C-alpha cells in the first residue's frame, strides 16, 4: 500500500480503549481512511478561510467545514485560556502527553473581573501617494522599512 | 448605561441569590459541626464606561462570552456543585451559545414564511394573501420546536425556586437546632 | 496531440472546410 | 497511452472545440439600460424562447364480473384481465453457429 | 395560562443573563436589539435559555450523585488534575457528557495524546 | 507539545497558512479520535474483524455524510450530485424566455406580493 | 411448481398433490387498496378527517415525492442488508440483518420477530497518566 | 409462557374479547425486551456533609365498576391479581435471563418492582391499542336469511390485532422535542437507545 | 449624517448604520448602479435585498444549497449573478424569486465572478483540481470560452471597459491578461 | 454444472416503480424485488420466507414517521384527547388560547349530555377547526426542511429536488409584481 | 458515491436491454442506409 502520514499506533490505542484486537490489514485500512478524512477537513477549512480574504485560520472556519460535511459539532474549543500539555513517561523513549486541568472553586470564577472592552469601530483617511510619490507623513511607512524592477 | 453587563433585578434573580447565600451559610455551619471552611459572597464586577457611535449593540465577543460563562457558573452552583473542571465549563458555555442562536433563528424562520392565499372573510374583503402564521402562532411554534411551553416556564419562574428556598430554610433550622443541642 | 483529436472530432461531425432630455442637457451645460 | 483521451486534457480539448464552434462573439459595450434591453431583444434564440410549463395535475359491470368469474384460476390470462423479442430463437441461432464453426476445424 | 398575561407579568420573571449577552447573540442570530424589538420578547428568550441550562445542570448532578458511594472511569472523557479537595462534589467531564448525551450532544475526547 | 500536533502545524504551514489559532490541532486530533471510534464500533457490530468488515462500515457511513472534498472529474464533491442530472435540470430551466422589461420598470419592479417581506412588524 | 420452465403454457407437456393457485371471487381488488393505502396512512398520522372530505390530503407534487421516498428507502435498505448478510459467511438472507440495518442506520425498531471493556494496556496507560498528574 | 397472565391483564384493561395468539406473543416480546433493557441520593439534603433526623383512567374505571354484574365483578377482582413474578421467581428469572446479564440472585424487592412495571406496560399497551382499533373501525364503517343451528346470537365484538399493537408501539417510542432541540437547523440523524415506556 | 425616508426618523443625526438579518458570516456585498439597493450573501445559503432609503430588507432568494460566496449586480443594475459551494452559477432578475438561468459545467466550487460591460455575458472561475475560467451566454445559458493556465487559487476577475480584455489574479502573485475573442 | 446468475438479476427492471404506477409498495412488489438483490450479493440460497412482510411494515413505519415529522411543524389546533381521537401518547400539535377555551367548554358540556359527537367522534369545535385545514403543499415541505432533516438525511436527491424546484404557486401567477416606493410603510407598493 | 434519481437508472437499463436485444449484441447494424433516400 501507500505510505501513511497517520501513525497506526493511534488507531491501535483507540482499539485498545474498546477491548478489540486488530490484525495489520484492517489497521492499515483504518489509518488510511482517517488520513483521507483529515485531508478533506483541511481542504474545506482552507476554502472557508480563503472565502473571507484572510490568511489566518481560526476555529470558526474549522467548525463551518465540519458543518458542511454533516459531522457532529465539537464543543469547548473557543476558550480564551492558554493551552498547556503535561508530560508522562510510560518508559524509555515512550512519552505520553495530557491536557493540564486543575480543579477550581466557583468563587474564583464567579468573582473574577471581566476583560477590557475594546474601542468602537471607526475609519480615517490620508494620502498614500501624490502623483506617483509617497509622502513622508506619520501615516505612511518609514523609508527604513522589492518595489522597483532592476532587470 | 451602567448595569448593562450585570443581571437584571426581579423576583427571580432575587431568591436565587438568597438560595445561594443560604447554602453557603449552612455549609459554614456544617463545617463548624464537623470541627466540633469560610467563604465570601458572590459579587459581579462591571465594566469601565464605554461609548458607542450611532445606536447599536456592543459587539465584543470576549466580554459577552465571559458574562455568559459567569451566568452558567452561577446556575451550576445553584444546582449543587462546589468544584469544577475548566474544560467542562467551556463545553457547557459553547452549548449555551449554540442553543441561544438556534432559538433566535427558529423565531426568524417562522416570522418570515411565505404567505398563503386568503379565504373566507379575508377573501371577501378583497385581500388575496395573508400571513400563514399569526403573531401568537409564531411564538408558540418557536417555543415548541425547542422543547418549551408557557406552563412550564411559568411554573419554573414562579414556584420551583420558592419551594427550594423554603426547603433550605427548614434544613438550616434543623441543623442549627442539632448543633445547639450537641453543644449543650 | 490535442490538434489531432480536435481535427478528428470536427471531421467526424461533418464540418466542411426626446426634446426634454436635450433641454435638460443644455441647461446643465449652461 | 492506451486510452484515446486522457481526462486531464479534456478541458483543453473542450476549449479548442468551443473556439472552433463559436468564432465570433458580440463584444461591444452598451452605455445605458435601453441599449442593453434592445440588445437582449435582438439576440433572442428560438430554442430558448418557450413559455413556462403548466402545473402538473392528477350495465356493463355485470358482463365484466361474469367474464372475471369465468376466468377463475386461469394461471396466465387472469392476470392480464406483450412485446415479443425472440430471444430464445436468437440464442439457439448463436449456439448453432458456434457449434458449426467449431466443427469446421475438426 | 395565556401568552398575554405571561408577557405582562414578564416584569417579575427576568432571568440572570445580562442584556448585553442577549443583544450580542440576537444580533448574531439575525434579530435587532431591544430598542427595535420589545424587551419582553428578549427576556422571554433568555428565560428559555436559562431553563434549558438548569435542566442540563440537574441531569448532570443526578448522574454525579448515583456514582458516589470495576470503579474505572469510562473511556473517552479525559480530564482532571489531582482530583479536587475534601469530599466536595466536582463537576467533571464524565457527568456532563453523560447528561448531554440525552440531549443529542457528543463530547468525547482523548485522554492521552502521545 | 504532543506528537502529530507539530506535524499538523507543519503541514498547515507548508500550504500557505501564515498564522493559526492555538486549539486547532487539538480539535483535529479529537475529531480523528471520534471518527476512529465510530468506525471501529460499526465494524465490530458488523462482524476478530476482517478488512471487508471495515470497508463495509466505511461504505455504509459514506451514505449520509462526508459528501464533500476537493473531488474533480466525476468526484463526489459539492453535494455529490451527478453532472447528467444537473444538465437535465439546466436544460429544463434554460428553455423559457427571459422576462420582458420596459425602461420605466428597469430597477423598480419586485416579485409578487406572496414572495416579499411586507408586514413583518 | 419448481423447474423454471414455466406454468400455464398451452403446449405438450407431475407431483402427487400440487398447491392451489391464489384467487379472489369478488371484492375491491388490489388496484384500489394499493392506491388507497397512502390516503389511509395520511389519515392515520394527520390525526383525523372531518366528515364530507377525504383522499385529497396531499397535493399532486407531494405524492410523487413520497412515492420516490418509499422506493429509495426499499432499495437502499435491501442493498445494504444483502451485503451485510453475505459478509458474515451466510448464504441466505434472514430478518436479523434487516433489523440490524434498520436499527443502526434509521433508528427504527419493529417488535415481535425475536458490551465493551478496556483491556490491560489502556489501564496501564491511564495508571501512568494518573501517576504523572499527582 | 405468561400467555394466560397476559389474557387476564388485557381483560382487566377493557379487552373482553378473545385475542389470538399473535397479539399475546407480540405483547410478550415487547415486555421481555423492556425488562431486559432495564429519600434519594440527589435530594436537596444531599448538598451538605452531615445529615440530620427529621421532626381519564379513573373515570372509565369507575363507570365500568358501576356497569358490571356480580359475577363480572368477581371475575374482575380475581383477574386483578394477575402478575408476572408472584410466586414464580425461578420461572421469571429463567424467562428474563438474569444470570446471563447480571449477577445471579437479586433481592426480592427488585422482582416486585419488575412485576409492577410489567403490569403497567401491559395496561398502557392495551389501553392505546383499544383506541386505535376503535378509530379504525369507526372510519371503516362509514345476505343469509333463514338460519341454522350453530350461528352466534349477536356477535359484533372482536379483539385487537397485531397491527394495532404495532401502531401503539410506534406511538409509545416517540421522544419529546427537548431531546432533539440541539439538532435544529442541521441535517443530522437522531440516534438514541430504546425508550422505556 | 445619513438620511432615512421614514418620517419618524426625521433629521436624525447618525453617519453609520447597521443592516441585520443574516444568521451567518457575510461574504459578499454589492451596491446597485446615488445607490438605493444593496445585495448580500452569507454562509447560510441566502441572498438578501436591502433598501438604502428605509434601511430594511425587502426580499429573500432561496435558490442555493449550501454557502454562497459571491454576488454581483449587472453592469446596469437589474440582473445579478451568484455562485458558491454547489458548483453552479445562477443568474437572477430582481422581479422574480427563482433563478432565470442555471449554468452547469464546473467541477469544483466557484471563487470569482465578473460581468461583461455589455450585460450579456458572465465570467466564472473554479478552484482545486479544475482551475479554469468560463464565459457563459445569458441568452442560451451555454459556455462559449474556456481559459486554462492557472496553477493557484484564483482570487479576482476583471473585464476591461472596451470589452475586449480580461484580467485575473491568483495566490501565486501572478496576473494574467486574456484575449476574449481568440481565447489566448 | 453451472447456474447462470446473470439471468435473474436482470428481472429487477421488469416491474414498474411506485412513482410510475402510483401504488404504494406492498408485500408482492417487495418479494419480487428481493431475489435479484440476493443473487447480486452472492446469497445463493435466497431469503427467509417471512422477510417481505417485515420489509413492508418497516417501509410503512418510515413513511409514517417522516410525514408525522412534517405535519407537526406547520399545523395547530388538533383534535382533543377526550377519547378515540387525537394523538394519545404521541407528540401533538400546538393550541391557541381561544381554541383551548372553547374545547374545554365543549368537553365539560358533553359530560352533561347536552352535546354529542359527530359521526367520526369530533366535537363541534374540533370539526370546525379541522374543516379549515387544506391539503399539504410544497411550501410546507420547504419550511419543514429548514428546521431539520425530517428523516431524509440519507436521501440527498429528494431534498435537492425540493430545493431546486419552482416556488409553490409561482407558475400560475407568473405576471404578478410589486413596486419599490419608499413613501409606503414598508417601501413596497402593492398594486390593486 | 454519486447520487441520481432512480427513474433515470431504470429507464436507461430498460433502453439498453432493448437495444442489445434489437441489435443482437452488435452483430447487426440496424441503422444502415442504402441508396440516397
Amino acid at each position: 500500500g501507500p505510505k501513511l502520514l497517520w501513525n497506526p499506533e493511534n488507531v491501535r490505542d483507540v482499539a485498545d480503549a474498546l477491548g478489540i484486537t486488530l490484525s495489520e490489514e484492517p489497521l492499515r485500512l483504518l489509518a488510511q481512511d482517517v488520513e483521507y478524512r483529515i485531508g478533506q477537513v483541511i481542504v474545506e477549512s482552507l476554502r472557508f478561510m480563503r472565502a473571507a480574504n484572510r490568511t489566518t485560520l481560526t476555529v470558526q472556519d474549522v467548525s463551518l467545514a465540519l458543518r458542511v460535511l454533516d459531522v457532529e459539532p465539537l464543543y469547548g474549543y473557543e476558550s480564551t485560556r492558554p493551552l498547556r500539555y503535561g508530560e508522562a513517561s510510560l518508559g524509555p523513549g515512550q512519552p505520553l502527553f495530557y491536557i493540564d486541568d486543575e480543579e477550581v472553586d466557583f468563587e474564583k470564577v464567579i468573582n473574577a473581573p471581566l476583560p477590557k472592552v475594546p474601542r468602537d469601530m471607526t475609519f480615517t483617511a490620508h494620502w498614500l501617494a501624490v502623483e506617483g510619490v509617497q509622502p513622508s507623513i506619520p501615516q505612511n511607512p518609514t523609508t527604513a522599512e522589492d518595489l522597483l524592477p532592476k532587470g | 448605561p451602567p448595569g448593562h453587563f450585570t443581571a437584571p433585578s426581579s423576583r427571580l434573580t432575587r431568591r436565587i441569590d438568597a438560595n445561594i447565600r443560604q447554602m453557603q451559610e449552612t455549609r459554614k455551619l456544617c463545617s463548624k459541626i464537623g470541627v466540633i471552611i469560610q467563604t465570601h459572597p458572590f459579587v459581579e464586577a462591571d465594566i469601565e464606561p464605554h461609548y458607542i457611535s450611532g445606536e447599536g449593540p456592543v459587539m465584543a465577543g470576549e466580554v459577552c462570552r465571559s458574562a455568559l460563562q459567569r451566568s452558567v457558573a452561577k446556575i451550576f452552583y445553584h444546582a449543587g456543585f462546589e468544584e469544577l473542571q475548566p474544560s467542562a465549563l467551556d463545553c457547557i458555555t459553547d452549548i449555551a451559545s449554540d442553543y441561544f442562536q438556534k432559538l433566535v433563528r427558529t423565531f426568524n424562520v417562522y416570522r418570515e414564511a411565505e404567505k398563503k392565499p386568503a379565504t373566507g372573510a379575508a377573501a371577501e374583503r378583497g385581500a388575496r394573501f395573508v400571513p400563514r402564521f399569526t403573531p401568537e402562532e409564531v411564538i408558540l411554534h418557536t417555543l415548541d420546536e425547542n422543547g418549551h411551553d408557557i406552563d412550564s416556564l411559568e411554573a419554573y419562574a414562579r414556584d420551583e425556586v420558592e419551594r427550594l428556598g423554603n426547603k433550605l430554610a427548614q434544613i438550616h433550622e434543623r441543623m442549627k437546632g442539632h448543633l445547639a443541642d450537641l453543644l449543650r | 496531440n490535442l490538434n489531432q483529436i480536435v481535427t478528428d472530432y470536427l471531421k467526424k461531425k461533418g464540418f466542411t472546410r426626446k426634446y426634454l432630455k436635450a433641454f435638460l442637457l443644455l441647461k446643465n451645460w449652461i | 497511452d492506451h486510452m484515446e483521451l486522457d481526462p486531464k486534457n479534456i478541458y483543453e480539448v473542450e476549449a479548442k472545440i468551443l473556439l472552433a464552434t463559436y468564432p465570433k462573439l458580440d463584444l461591444e459595450p452598451t452605455k445605458n439600460a435601453e441599449e442593453t434591453i434592445a440588445k437582449l431583444e435582438k439576440l433572442a434564440h428560438p430554442e430558448h424562447s418557450h413559455k413556462p410549463p403548466e402545473p402538473k395535475v392528477r350495465d356493463e359491470a355485470l358482463a365484466a364480473e361474469q367474464e372475471r368469474y369465468m376466468l377463475t384460476l386461469d394461471e396466465r390470462l387472469s392476470s392480464k384481465l406483450w412485446e415479443p423479442r425472440f430471444e430464445r430463437f436468437k440464442l439457439i441461432e448463436n449456439i448453432k453457429q458456434e457449434h458449426a464453426e467449431k466443427k469446421e476445424q475438426e | 395560562a395565556s401568552l398575554r398575561e405571561f408577557l405582562n407579568k414578564m416584569d417579575d420573571y427576568a432571568p440572570i443573563i445580562p442584556d448585553a449577552v442577549t443583544n450580542y447573540y440576537m444580533t448574531r442570530a439575525g434579530l435587532p436589539p431591544p430598542p427595535q424589538t420589545d424587551i419582553r420578547l428578549a427576556r422571554l428568550l433568555a428565560l428559555a435559555t436559562q431553563k434549558f441550562i438548569a435542566d442540563i445542570a440537574a441531569d448532570a448532578y443526578q448522574y454525579s450523585r448515583i456514582r458516589a458511594s470495576l470503579g474505572i472511569q469510562r473511556p473517552g472523557y479525559g480530564g482532571g488534575g489531582q482530583g479536587g479537595s475534601q469530599n466536595r462534589t466536582v463537576l467533571t467531564m464524565e457527568d456532563l457528557g453523560m447528561a448531554v448525551s440525552e440531549f443529542g450532544v457528543n463530547v468525547k475526547r482523548s485522554e492521552f495524546y502521545r | 507539545r504532543p506528537r502529530d500536533a507539530r506535524t499538523l502545524e507543519l503541514l498547515l504551514t507548508a500550504q500557505g497558512v501564515t498564522s493559526f489559532e492555538p486549539r486547532v490541532s487539538q480539535l483535529l486530533l479529537d475529531f480523528a479520535y471520534r471518527h476512529t471510534a465510530a468506525v471501529l464500533s460499526d465494524a465490530l457490530h458488523l462482524s476478530s474483524i476482517t478488512a471487508n468488515a471495515v470497508a463495509l462500515a466505511i461504505s455504509s457511513r459514506l451514505g449520509y455524510q462526508f459528501r464533500g472534498g476537493g473531488g474533480g472529474y466525476y468526484g463526489g464533491g459539492g453535494g455529490g450530485a451527478s453532472k447528467d442530472w444537473m444538465l437535465e435540470l439546466a436544460r429544463e430551466r434554460n428553455k423559457v424566455a427571459l422576462p420582458r422589461v420596459l425602461p420605466s420598470e428597469w430597477g423598480v419592479r419586485l416579485p409578487g406580493e406572496r414572495f416579499v417581506l411586507s408586514g413583518v412588524s | 411448481n419448481i423447474g423454471g420452465a414455466g406454468s400455464g403454457r398451452p403446449t405438450y407437456t407431475q407431483p402427487a398433490l400440487p398447491k392451489t393457485p391464489a384467487f379472489q371471487l369478488e371484492g375491491e381488488g388490489e388496484r384500489v387498496l394499493n392506491k388507497k393505502k397512502l390516503d389511509e396512512l395520511v389519515r392515520q398520522v394527520c390525526g383525523g378527517t372531518a366528515e364530507g372530505q377525504d383522499g385529497n390530503m396531499l397535493t399532486p407534487e407531494v405524492e410523487e415525492s413520497v412515492l420516490n421516498m418509499a422506493d429509495a428507502f426499499v432499495d437502499n435498505v435491501l442493498h445494504q442488508a444483502c451485503r451485510n448478510a453475505k459478509e458474515r459467511g451466510s448464504k441466505v438472507l434472514e430478518i436479523r440483518d434487516i433489523q440490524l440495518v434498520l436499527e443502526r442506520v434509521y433508528n427504527i425498531r419493529i417488535p415481535g420477530y425475536a458490551k465493551v471493556q478496556p483491556n490491560s494496556n489502556w489501564i496501564k496507560k491511564m495508571s501512568a497518566v494518573q501517576a504523572a498528574k499527582v | 409462557a405468561n400467555w394466560f397472565e397476559l389474557c387476564q391483564m388485557m381483560y382487566v384493561s377493557g379487552e373482553t374479547g378473545e385475542p389470538s395468539l399473535e397479539t399475546t406473543g407480540i405483547i410478550e416480546d415487547i415486555v421481555r425486551q423492556q425488562v431486559i433493557e432495564i429519600g434519594l441520593p440527589w435530594e436537596p439534603a444531599s448538598f451538605y456533609s452531615v445529615e440530620v433526623p427529621e421532626r381519564q383512567r379513573l373515570r372509565k374505571a369507575d363507570e365500568r365498576t358501576k356497569a358490571m354484574t356480580k359475577e363480572e365483578y368477581v371475575t374482575w377482582s380475581e383477574f386483578r391479581q394477575a402478575s408476572f413474578t408472584y410466586r414464580k421467581g425461578k420461572r421469571f428469572r429463567e424467562w428474563a435471563g438474569f444470570g446471563l446479564v447480571t449477577d445471579s440472585k437479586p433481592s426480592d424487592d427488585i422482582i416486585d418492582i419488575l412485576g409492577f412495571l410489567t403490569f403497567e406496560m401491559v395496561q398502557t399497551l392495551t389501553e392505546e391499542a383499544l383506541k386505535i382499533k376503535e378509530q379504525e373501525d369507526l372510519h371503516r364503517e362509514r345476505l343469509t336469511g333463514g338460519g341454522g343451528l350453530f350461528d352466534p346470537p349477536n356477535e359484533g365484538r372482536t379483539p385487537v390485532e397485531p397491527r394495532h399493537i404495532q401502531e401503539a408501539f410506534r406511538r409509545l417510542q416517540q421522544r419529546p422535542k427537548k431531546a432533539r432541540a440541539m439538532l435544529n437547523g442541521t441535517k443530522l440523524q437522531q440516534r438514541t437507545q430504546l425508550k422505556l415506556f | 449624517p445619513l438620511k432615512s425616508a421614514l418620517e419618524n426618523e426625521k433629521n436624525l443625526k447618525v453617519n453609520n448604520r447597521k443592516l441585520i438579518g443574516h444568521s451567518g458570516p457575510v461574504y459578499g456585498v454589492s451596491f446597485s448602479d446615488s445607490s438605493k439597493l444593496l445585495l448580500s450573501c452569507s454562509a447560510d445559503g441566502q441572498i438578501r435585498l436591502w433598501s438604502l432609503e428605509i434601511w430594511a430588507c425587502l426580499c429573500i432568494y432561496k435558490a442555493h444549497d449550501g454557502p454562497v460566496f459571491r454576488v454581483l449586480w449587472g453592469p446596469h443594475g437589474h440582473y445579478f449573478a451568484s455562485a458558491g459551494w454547489d458548483k453552479t452559477v445562477r443568474v437572477f432578475t430582481q422581479d422574480h424569486a427563482s433563478a432565470v438561468r442555471i449554468m452547469v459545467g464546473h467541477d469544483t466550487s466557484i471563487s470569482a465572478l465578473a460581468w461583461h460591460p455589455n450585460g450579456t455575458y458572465v465570467f466564472s472561475a473554479s478552484d482545486e483540481m479544475d482551475k479554469s475560467i468560463r464565459m457563459w451566454s445569458v441568452i442560451t445559458g451555454n459556455c462559449v470560452r474556456i481559459f486554462t493556465g492557472h496553477t493557484h487559487y484564483i482570487t479576482a476577475l476583471e473585464c476591461a471597459h472596451n470589452g475586449k480584455i480580461l484580467a485575473s489574479a491568483d495566490t501565486g502573485g501572478n496576473i494574467f491578461i486574456w484575449d476574449i475573442e481568440k481565447g489566448t | 454444472l453451472k447456474m447462470n446468475f446473470d439471468l435473474e438479476i436482470r428481472k429487477r427492471y421488469a416491474q414498474p416503480l411506485a412513482v410510475e404506477s402510483g401504488e404504494f409498495p406492498d408485500t408482492s412488489n417487495i418479494e419480487s424485488r428481493m431475489l435479484p438483490f440476493c443473487y447480486e450479493a452472492g446469497l445463493s440460497s435466497g431469503h427467509a420466507p417471512d422477510a417481505a412482510q417485515f420489509m413492508s411494515i418497516a417501509t410503512e413505519t418510515f413513511i409514517k414517521e417522516v410525514m408525522s415529522a412534517i405535519f407537526s411543524r406547520t399545523r395547530s389546533n388538533g383534535p382533543g384527547d377526550s377519547g378515540s381521537a387525537g394523538f394519545g401518547l404521541g407528540s401533538g400539535w400546538i393550541q391557541t388560547h381561544r381554541y383551548r377555551k372553547q374545547l374545554a367548554k365543549e368537553e365539560e358540556a358533553f359530560q352533561r349530555g347536552e352535546i354529542s359527537r359527530d359521526k367520526m367522534g369530533l366535537l363541534p369545535v374540533e370539526a370546525k377547526a379541522a374543516s379549515e385545514r387544506g391539503p399539504l403543499g410544497m411550501a410546507d415541505v420547504r419550511l419543514a426542511l429548514e428546521m431539520g432533516d425530517c428523516g431524509l438525511a440519507g436521501f440527498p436527491v429528494i431534498v435537492k429536488s425540493v430545493i431546486y424546484g419552482w416556488r409553490e404557486g409561482e407558475l400560475e401567477n407568473w405576471e404578478d409584481y410589486t413596486y419599490v416606493d419608499p413613501s409606503r410603510p414598508d417601501g413596497i407598493a402593492i398594486p390593486s | 458515491p454519486v447520487f441520481a434519481p432512480l427513474k433515470r437508472q431504470y429507464q436507461l437499463a430498460r433502453l439498453h436491454e432493448q437495444l442489445q436485444a434489437a441489435t443482437n449484441g452488435g452483430r447487426t447494424n440496424i441503422f444502415k442506409v442504402v441508396g440516397f433516400g
